[PDB]
RNA sequence: UGCGAAGCUAAGUCUGUUGGAUAAUGGCUGAACGCCUCUUAAGCCAGAAACCAUGCUGAUUAAACAAUACUAUCUUUUUUGUUUGCUAAUGUAAAAGAGAAAUUAUAUAUGUACCGGUACAUAAAUAAUCCUAUCACCUUUUUCGUGAGCUGAGCUGUGAGCUAGGCAAUAGUUCUUUAACAACAAAAAAGAGCACAAACUGUAGACGACUUU
RNA sequence: CCUUCGAUGUCGGCUCUUCCUAUCAUUGGGACGCAGAAGUCUCAAAGUGUCGGAUUGUUCACCCGCUAAUAGGGAACGUGAGCUGGGUUUAGACCGUCGUGAGACAGGUUAGUUUUACCCUACUGAUGAAUUUUAUUAUAUAUAUACAUAUAGUA
RNA sequence: AUUUCACUCAUAUUAAAUAAAAUAACUCCAAGUGGGCCAUUUUUGGUAAGCAGAACUGGCGAUGAGGGAUGCUCCUAACGCUUGGAUAAGGUGCCUAAAUAUUCGCUCAUGAGAUCCCAUAAAAGGUGUUGGUUCAUAUGAACUAGCCCUGAAAAUGGAUGGCGCUAAAGCGGA
RNA sequence: UUGUUUUCACUUUCUCCCCGCACUAAUGUGGGGAAAACUGGCUUUAUUUCUUCAAUUAUUUUUUUUGCUGAGGA
């Protein structure tokens, strides 16, 4: 029969299976739409999570009840060292969807990119990339006239430098950032100026520009019902103990829905957060990188001690209002909206 | 099932048509119209030299012989249309709010606000080859004037039911822009 | 029947009759490939058609939708869904059968330059009647969530524009081979001239 | 299927197994008549263990005789053989199972010069 | 018993889109039925927390796949063969000419030429068609097209052909016409690095797995 | 009285999921005896949500109150190797009526053991090979090719 | 009434027809059975029931085979082992052997329809279309009955058996 | 309470005339009138291989290409 009363259920669907994400680097699942209209600009970005700390900002909301009075928000630090862009990739569209047309590579890669290869780089004799970058220049423009002719997508590949940061990991993280603006011809021309050169957080967004945030979740093993679905308890006289989802189905159809709530796996998830507004973008070569208008101290991002569990921000950073899947380390993509 | 049925339509006289497997063309000072009659069995003979134009079936059924007349009755709108603008004239009419209507992007787009008091702007489009403007006599008219007049009616129909009363008593809130008459240029 | 392979352009075809035919030939042990699928056409407005496919949609197994009916939106793919529906898949000589057969949307690299057979039997020209509702298999196909029938139509008219200048150089190949047949007819011996003409050659 | 060798028809190969005793050790394929209430097999449902039944017997001019269309007669002695003096051309000889290997010699030898064939002429040796 | 970092944690904090196509309904043009009619014909429009996309999650859900980077004695032609558990070695769901690339409309199309239109041709049992097969050999007289090397150009070879000649098939009446494709083995001739483990890590974790050095 | 009496655990509640629509609210409409407000009838619509408590074992019911609404139902009267055990429904005992009595009572009352998963499947998460009679939405300097192409390891 | 003598009443087809009618009749000994159920037609109780109780015949039981997708009882047809032939029931678009057969009509369904049993549908309606009938000077009416439509709402996701089918692969014929 | 007899009305035109006089689906057409007699029908003579001699039934006689089977041993 009917339940005696109604609630919704616990959890979402949506977000299922709940299992493990196949990597820890945040994969834009989809870039945002390209318009023809703006001029060819990056659409995405990697940092590492640093920390949290909380800022003070005055409101500008009329009609609210908070208006003209001081608030405190709390702010999440993303160290974004420099990108490094390395390739470049052309994309075609074909029935069966996104089609490699060829990656072109820059002249000279890093050691730190060349690492991402290697599940054994110390004991190897690190002979990748040693010979594919001697090819001719004739050929390279050859490969950049056909994308330029057959392709509708562009990325660029771009990596990380992970020894601008104190992570102990050394390879670096490489991700492609498609290119969105004008046409084939001057996105190929923008990407082939910085084919080699850093990528700083700056050239990619603006302050007070509201960003998407793709990262892993925290991990946390396997959980109960209780903490993985927010079941409620049963009570205390449960006989073989209360953590747990009393009845896991009807008799019939006689199999357990995949509706139903069961232990596993919680945490270290894919996410995709929208709308985090940069608050500040602070830059690596200034020492107030932190200070403001109102407090005119000479200070940098880094709490005194150190941020916990991750070290001290040397380089360029930006600050998000609010929280961000992961740890501290974490890497974290940001996207354009 | 009647084994052959034919209508007969009379030709203008400032007109070109072109008939090419019930795909017509009509040609005039008032610009050009075209349509497709590829669904329905009809075989047309358009006689250029003395005017007119037959249209024909074969073993047609009462159902398919109904649209003879419609097909007829399409062609002699096209030449009308197509010879002197079809025109629309609209009232606004209303009982305390008056409708400020505002006509951009050289007679089209046509934007209304204070219906009744909602300041709030509602838009329309004009369909292509029509034209909305305000009449020079009377203060609360509107001219909806195009060559075909499908588009020119539909127009008319856009601006009506862009601006339909809610939630009140439909048979006292009279408020609305309404089609007054239908006529020529 | 008895080819290595026939290509049939699925244009203006009936799904249901083009899925029969295609079915026994598969069967009969004839290796088909299935090309430009999306403008398969279907008896019945598009608005029925769709209802139809979205009481498809609705199917699934409330357990576990994973195992349910796999529902497919490509209108290759729903082809292919029918001809297996009109063959015994699950046997190994009805799965062999459904193997030989290849479905494509539009005309890939190899099957353009290939000829393209029509089947006359399910042609809707000669099917249905000139005033009844149709549908077709593309519209339909995005409707439901294919989206990519305007690349598809891009593609085809590149593919049309290739193949009209295929056609050009082809005819003039042929009336220059033409003229040099009757040019050549005339130093023939008169006896082989006209065992030629007298059997039209 | 039948097969046929000469004058001899032999309506049916393949021996009849005893119902189920493919699933069940403890049933073995000696044929036995399924007494049963449903029994699929004694109803003589499609496509199951078909049962033995008269229509197979064979045409009795040919019944008993083996491929070499003679009628086998075994022996233990070499004195069991003057019946098939009169009888050589329609009967072959076997030595019985049990017999040594010096009256297998001797009665090997005795139906050679009796011009009558021996089935297992080469056993033990 | 106080306080209690770190880590977990909510009662604390942050975030939670817009497009297409529709239903109801209201309409347009418009016959049937001189009038009328949203169509209870043909042809159209606007339209819902519904539907389908977008976005998001997985994708050993596709026993799926692409590009890239580096590498493994390896890679290319001919002859003979595949008739201690092994160390030469063969398989076909379909060769017998498995011959055939324009596009489109079905109450019509297609080419060409001018500015969708005009004019002119073509096609309308379309594969009921067209194309491809047998002229062996060797010699002689020779003609025309392609490859090696040579300097737009000469020579050799190759394919097709021309004149003239004589030169072969034979296994007893058929038992598949051993004729295809692909692979493999042996022998000859030519060119050509990683991963696991280990120690460490803890952004991970029941164990595997995962992030690292 | 068709299946189960060499046993399908018999009420309710709690927990949890899904489904139906004969739609309570929310979306968009049509009608009104429709001025506005409120409401009533009705259409497409099941996407979202349908509550806190007093009494009673209760389902049902009835009030208090919030709400936008506190709609109706199914899934072996969903759900006892999920719980609980208040009721019913063993054995103790009490009352009333009935019976000579033993005892009876859809009359009331109180006390009365709730067993097993390590198997298969399902579900939830976690490793993981092998995949050629297999695959191809191409690959080649305005130009050919399926009579083709693809070995493998790591990343 | 009986008995005995006479005469004679078709038989060469047989005191009407037809009859693998003596496969008869009789006697003895004995097994199992003595819960039945179903279908057509008739019928009682019951609102009704895959309910309860009866009559006739045939079946199921006790029995497989072909068909009805599937099915103890429906249709064809009952059974030794085979080779050919030809059919029954029922089918011939594919599943699936055989017709995308021929010929003539009807039908468009924004929940079409599609083989007895059989797997539901009614009262009441329609200015959908197709034929007919009777009244009124190519018109207006009233009827009538074919197909279609409304009436027509249920719970896991779903079933003319599936695919699908509309110049039918639907409905009624030939 | 049946037969018998009579009247008109029935055809083609690639014909002509008038009206609309190009109005048609039309290489024609709608309406209104004439014409003979090609066409169509009938009556005679000769023929049926120019052409036809059909179909159904009854009664007979063959024929093309072919599948399966060979019991027995007087």
């Amino acid at each position: 029969s009917h339940r005696k009363f109604e609630r919704p259920r616990h959890g979402s669907l949506g977000f299922l299976p709940r299992k493990r994400c196949k990597r820890l680097r945040g994969k834009i699942r989809s870039f945002p739409k390209d318009d023809k209209e703006k001029p060819p600009h990056f659409t995405a970005f990697m940092g590492y999570k640093a920390g949290m700390t909380h800022i003070v900002r005055e409101v500008d909301k009329p009609g609210s009840k908070l208006h003209k009075k001081e608030i405190v928000e709390a702010c999440t630090i993303i160290e974004c060292a420099p990108m490094v862009v390395v390739g470049i990739v052309g994309y075609r569209e074909t029935p069966k969807g996104l089609r490699i047309l060829s990656t072109v590579w820059a002249n000279h890669v890093s050691d730190e990119f060349r690492r991402r290869y290697y599940k054994n780089w110390y004991k190897s004799e690190k002979k990748a990339f040693t010979k594919s970058l001697n090819v001719p220049e004739a050929t390279k423009n050859c490969l950049l006239k056909r994308i330029e002719k057959y392709c509708t997508v562009l990325r660029a590949i771009c990596h990380t430098q992970p020894s601008k940061t104190p992570l102990r990991m050394k390879k670096a993280h490489i991700m492609e950032v498609q290119i969105n603006g004008g046409s084939m011809k001057e996105k190929l021309e923008f990407v082939k100026e910085m084919l080699e050169k850093n990528l700083p957080v700056s050239t990619v967004f603006n302050p007070n520009e509201m960003i998407d945030v793709i990262s892993v979740t925290k991990g946390h093993g396997t959980k109960g019902v209780v903490s993985r679905y927010g079941v409620k308890r049963l009570p205390r006289k449960t006989h073989r103990g209360l953590r747990k989802v009393a009845c896991i189905g009807a008799w019939h159809p006689a199999r357990v829905q995949f509706q139903i709530p069961r232990h596993g796996q919680k945490g270290y998830f894919h996410r995709t957060e929208r709308n985090k507004k940069i608050y500040r973008i602070g830059l690596k070569t200034d020492k107030n990188s932190a200070s403001t208008d109102a407090d005119i101290t000479e200070k940098k991002i880094t709490p005194m001690g150190g941020f916990p569990h991750y070290g001290v921000v040397n380089e360029d950073f930006l600050l998000l209002k609010g929280c961000v899947a992961g740890t501290k380390k974490r890497p974290i993509t940001l996207r354009k909206n | 099932k009647t084994i052959v049925s034919t209508q007969k339509v009379l030709i203008p006289e400032g007109v070109k048509v072109a008939i090419n497997a019930r795909k017509v063309t009509v040609s005039g000072k008032y610009g050009t119209l075209r349509r497709s009659f590829r669904h329905l069995p009809i075989d047309i003979r358009l006689n250029k030299l003395k005017k007119y134009i037959k249209v024909v079936m074969w073993f047609g059924v009462p159902d398919s012989l109904a649209c003879i007349r419609t097909v007829c009755t399409h062609l002699k709108n096209m030449f009308t249309g197509v010879t002197k603008k079809f025109l629309y004239k609209m009232r606004l009419v209303h009982a305390h709010f008056p409708i400020n209507s505002n006509i951009v992007d050289n007679n089209t787009r046509i934007e209304i606000r204070n219906y009744l008091g909602e300041k709030s702007v509602r838009f329309v489009k004009a369909l292509p080859g029509v034209v909305i403007e305000k009449s020079p006599n009377v203060k609360d008219e509107i001219y909806v004037s195009g060559a075909d007049i499908e588009n020119v009616s539909l127009t008319a129909a856009l601006i009506h039911q862009s601006v339909l009363c809610r939630n009140k008593d439909i048979r006292k809130f009279l408020d609305g822009i309404y089609v007054s008459e239908v006529t020529t240029v | 029947m008895y080819k290595k392979e026939y290509v049939i352009d699925c244009k203006g075809h009936l799904l249901g009759r083009l899925a029969s035919l295609i079915a026994k030939e598969l069967l009969n042990g004839q290796r088909i490939v299935a090309v430009r699928c999306e403008d398969i056409n279907i008896s019945g407005s598009l608005y029925r058609n769709k209802l139809k496919y979205q009481e498809f949609l609705r199917l699934r197994t409330n357990t576990n939708p994973k195992k349910g009916p796999l529902h497919l939106r490509e209108p290759s793919k729903i082809l292919w869904r029918c001809v297996r529906g009109m063959l015994p898949h699950k046997t190994y000589k009805g799965q062999l059968a459904l193997k030989k057969l290849k479905v494509c949307v539009g005309m890939p690299y190899p099957y353009d330059k290939k000829k393209k057979y029509v089947l006359p039997s399910a042609l809707r020209a000669f099917r249905l009647k000139k005033h009844r509702r149709y549908c077709r298999l593309g519209t339909l196909s995005s409707r439901v969530g294919w989206n990519y029938d305007t690349l598809v139509k891009k593609n085809e008219v590149l593919r049309k524009q290739v193949s009209k200048a295929y056609y050009k150089k082809k005819v003039n190949n042929l009336n220059e081979k033409k003229e040099i047949k009757t040019e050549a007819l005339n130093l023939i011996n008169p006896e082989q001239r006209q065992v030629l003409e007298n059997f039209g050659y | 299927a039948v097969k046929k060798v000469g004058k001899i028809i032999k309506k049916r190969t393949k021996k009849f197994t005893r119902f189920q005793s493919n699933r069940f050790m403890r049933v073995k394929p000696a044929w036995r008549k399924p007494r049963g209430i449903d029994c699929r097999v004694r109803r003589r449902y499609k496509g199951t263990n078909l049962m033995p039944s008269i229509g197979y017997g064979s045409n009795k001019k040919t019944k008993f005789l083996l491929p070499n269309n003679k009628y086998k007669y075994v022996v233990k002695n070499v004195k069991e053989m003057e019946p098939l003096i009169m009888n050589h051309t329609k009967y072959c000889v076997q030595i019985a199972h049990n017999v040594s290997s010096k009256k297998r010699k001797q009665i090997i030898e005795r139906a050679k010069q009796m011009n009558v064939s021996v089935i297992n002429a080469k056993a033990r040796l």
